[PDB]
């Protein structure tokens, strides 16, 4: 084919791998702050539900 | 065919035949039997063959590629400028490698057609020779097997930085 063909597959490849590595660096970067911060939806480690708090009244009155 | 502007001929001095012997030369009726008997039907086939050729006459071109911006306008990242940009400079090498060899074939040429007066009536080619070499050599030089032409950009910058330096002392 054309010399052009070869050129703007290249150019097509280039942008798309680009794009790649760019979301690499900001996927690591993005699970680095999320793991050290905790305030994403990743990482979110379980803790106790608070539905499983009686809220009646118990035997002693200061609770 | 060639631009003789871009491979220089003198102009030919060929002495005149003045013999002097009335010996029969040799060389001539040689040279008469060597153009009856292969000139003229060398002739005659190249006749037909080119007589075949006009027959058919069609075209080739010489693609042209227009200029792009280099690595120097061009952002840190931005690949598709620097696929670009490369390879224009990619191109502009393969270039001036053909200069270099048109400026040796120059040099080349006057070595041997000077004969023995070689060395002083080629000055004019080993100084073209010499201001073309150091150019390649300042340009295209010591980048190595991977060069690109981030490196000649990176070389050129340390040069300049240089010439700044002996100019400021």
């Amino acid at each position: 084919d054309g010399p052009e063909k070869n050129y703007e597959k290249t150019m097509a490849i280039l942008q798309i791998e680009a794009e790649k590595a760019e979301l690499r660096l900001k996927e690591l970067e993005v699970r680095r702050l999320m793991r050290a911060r905790g305030d994403g939806p990743w990482y979110q480690y379980p803790t106790i539900d608070k539905a499983l708090i009686d809220h009646s009244p118990k035997t002693t009155p200061d609770n | 065919s060639w631009d003789k502007d871009v491979y220089p001929e003198p102009p030919r001095r060929t002495p005149a035949p003045a013999p002097q012997t009335s010996l029969p030369n040799p060389v001539t009726y040689l040279t008469k039997i060597f153009d009856l008997l292969v000139d003229r039907p060398v002739t005659l086939a190249r006749e037909f063959i080119e007589q075949q050729h006009a027959k058919n006459r069609y075209y080739y071109y010489h693609r042209e590629f227009r200029r792009v911006p280099d690595i120097t306008e061009c952002e840190e990242k931005d690949i598709l400028c620097m696929f670009e940009a490369e390879m224009q400079w990619r191109r502009d090498y393969k270039v001036d490698q053909e200069i270099v060899n048109i400026i040796q074939e120059r040099l080349k040429a006057c070595q041997q057609r000077e004969g023995e007066s070689y060395r002083q009536n080629c000055a004019k080619e080993l100084e073209q020779f010499t201001q073309v070499s150091k150019a390649f050599q300042d340009r295209y030089s010591d980048l190595g097997a991977h060069y690109s032409a981030r490196k000649c950009l990176a070389k050129q910058k340390q040069r300049m930085l240089a010439e700044r330096k002996a100019a400021k002392e």
